[PDB]
């Protein structure tokens, strides 16, 4: 298996691949942030609430 | 649920313990007047016994 054609085909199904886990996390990343954020409130607010 | 429920129970148990205070209060205020009437009875009933003996 040593041609040019094979790698190139190789190499676009790699790129496609990147994408699709790029945009998975990138998911990810917000809804960690958005949790630690909703995490930071909260406590921010009991806080808040008890003194 | 923490903040949310403190904030609600804050207002809740400041209400409740400002209504139970003011009837305690009132209550130990009610004693004491009572308490204050019957010394001042009790001085008047001296104060007859005073005026039965310059009598």
């Amino acid at each position: 298996g040593i041609n040019p054609t094979l790698f190139i085909a190789q190499l676009i199904n790699f790129l496609l691949l990147i994408f699709i886990l790029r945009a998975l996390l990138y998911r990810p990343v917000m809804n960690l942030l958005n949790e630690r954020t909703r995490r930071i409130e909260e406590s921010v607010r009991d806080a808040e609430k008890v003194r | 649920e923490q903040l949310a429920n403190a904030r609600r129970d804050y207002e809740a148990e400041i209400a409740r313990a400002r209504q139970e205070a003011a009837k305690i209060v009132a209550q130990a205020q009610e004693r004491a007047k009572q308490q204050e009437a019957e010394i001042i009875a009790q001085a008047r009933r001296e104060a007859e016994r005073l005026k039965e003996e310059a009598r």
